[PDB]
């Protein structure tokens, strides 16, 4: 478990820096305050694991749908990647007990 | 004689990748706790230049990132012709590496042409109502076009920053604890 | 991921035929996706026990 937490931290830090670099210039022009600082990006992507981060945390108010669609794609890829790392941690924990 | 051994070459490459990731972290260091530049306001800090010159000028950290990615494209293009487009394109992580480098290159290409348009508009007209050729400058974030060449750069730069963390898999199978873990991930990725 | 609410499928009129079709289709979609995920897990287990 403590070896897959490193992979979790790597994917988390990568997507945190990416979405903070994407959404930092829209701090007052979003629906909520997510991804506008490092603290808000942290508490969005952490509670997205347990389903406590809403999907409207990624939309903006302007007509820049380029950056909004980048945010949708990045957030979906983050969720699928986290589910895949969890499903591999489960198989590693099974193999570590069948020995 | 020590610095040309294989293990020290591996340590030097890992250190250069660590410097590149630290540069990608510390590039957005003025906005960690708040931007202090609202999308409605505008700041020039010189009272002669327009607003689109402050947002398009390359910093020294961006110049270092451009230097690192130019070195990466050079070290990849040196190796694609050594193996040909049969051993290179067959591996599917070379697709991810070439995609990350291409997205970085497209981001810097879009930022350069945005800066070129801004510098041309500031050069041809060096507080009254400006004419209808540089009036789409000195404007806030609301009144940009949806296809502005700076938001294309800012959109591709985030994807490239996410994808650049995938190069940990090139230095990770050298470890006795995270090598078989990567082997198990690659075993299960096919299904 | 559970980020789509269940009131995304109801309408304002009194056409409850189409609304009940939507409920049944959305429930069948959710159960089918859970079944495909549970089969992907078993395939990933079998691909590692070899
Ligand atoms: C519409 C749906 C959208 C789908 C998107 C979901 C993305 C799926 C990601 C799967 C990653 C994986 O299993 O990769 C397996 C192994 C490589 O195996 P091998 O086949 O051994 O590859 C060998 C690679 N090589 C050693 C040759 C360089 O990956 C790793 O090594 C993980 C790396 C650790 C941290 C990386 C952070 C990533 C942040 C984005
Ligand atoms: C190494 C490999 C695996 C890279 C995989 C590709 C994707 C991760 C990237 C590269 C191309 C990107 C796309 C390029 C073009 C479009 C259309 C664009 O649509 C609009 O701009 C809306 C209209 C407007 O207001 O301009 C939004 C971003 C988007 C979806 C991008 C989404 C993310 C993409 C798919
Ligand atoms: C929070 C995350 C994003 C960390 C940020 C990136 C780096 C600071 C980390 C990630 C990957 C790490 C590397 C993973 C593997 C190794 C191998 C290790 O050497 C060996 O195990 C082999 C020695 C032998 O041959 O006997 C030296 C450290 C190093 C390079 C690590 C150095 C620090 C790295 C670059
Ligand atoms: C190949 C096999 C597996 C097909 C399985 C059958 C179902 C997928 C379909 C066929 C019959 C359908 C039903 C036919 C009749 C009804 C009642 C109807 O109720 C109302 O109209 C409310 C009152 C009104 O305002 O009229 C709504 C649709 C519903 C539930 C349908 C739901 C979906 C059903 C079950
Ligand atoms: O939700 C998403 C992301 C979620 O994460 C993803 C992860 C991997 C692949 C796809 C993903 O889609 N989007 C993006 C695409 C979107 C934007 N405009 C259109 C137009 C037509 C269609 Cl058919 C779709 C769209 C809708 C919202
Ligand atoms: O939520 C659903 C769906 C969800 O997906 C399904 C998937 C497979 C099978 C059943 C499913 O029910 N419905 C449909 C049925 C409904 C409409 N009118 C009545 C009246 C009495 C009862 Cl007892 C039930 C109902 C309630 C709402």
């Amino acid at each position: 478990i403590f070896k897959f937490m490193v992979i979790f931290i790597m994917v988390f830090v990568a997507f945190m820096i990416g979405m903070f670099n994407l959404y930092s210039y829209y701090i007052g022009a979003k629906q909520n305050e997510a991804f506008t600082t490092v603290e808000e990006s942290f508490k969005t992507l952490f509670w997205a694991i347990f389903g406590l981060s809403e999907v409207k945390s990624v939309v903006i108010n302007y007509n820049h749908k380029f950056i909004e669609n980048i945010g949708y794609v990045l957030y979906g890829v983050y969720n699928v990647t986290m589910v895949i790392v969890l499903l591999n941690m489960l198989i590693a924990m099974i193999n570590s007990s069948f020995q | 004689k020590i610095m040309r051994g294989p293990f020290m070459k591996f340590v030097a490459h890992a250190a250069s990748f660590t410097i590149f990731l630290g540069l990608l972290v510390m590039n957005a260091a003025d906005r960690f706790e708040g931007t202090k530049l609202l999308p409605n306001e505008t700041s020039t800090d010189n009272a002669k230049q327009l607003f689109r010159m402050k947002t398009s000028c390359f910093s020294w950290m961006e110049m270092l990132i451009i230097s690192w990615v130019i070195g990466m494209i050079w070290a990849e293009c040196k190796e694609i012709w050594t193996q040909g487009p049969k051993e290179y394109l067959f591996e599917l992580w070379n697709m991810l590496d070439f995609g990350m480098l291409a997205i970085f290159a497209a981001s810097f290409i879009a930022r350069f042409m945005a800066f070129w348009h801004a510098s041309k508009a500031q050069s041809i007209i060096d507080k009254v109502t400006l004419g209808d050729n540089v009036k789409y400058y000195n404007l806030a974030r609301i009144k940009w076009d949806p296809s502005d060449p700076q938001i294309i750069s800012e959109g591709l730069y985030a994807i490239a920053v996410v994808l650049s963390f995938s190069r940990i898999a090139y230095i990770l199978p050298a470890n006795e604890s995270f090598g078989p873990l990567q082997i198990s991930l690659g075993r299960t990725v096919k299904d």
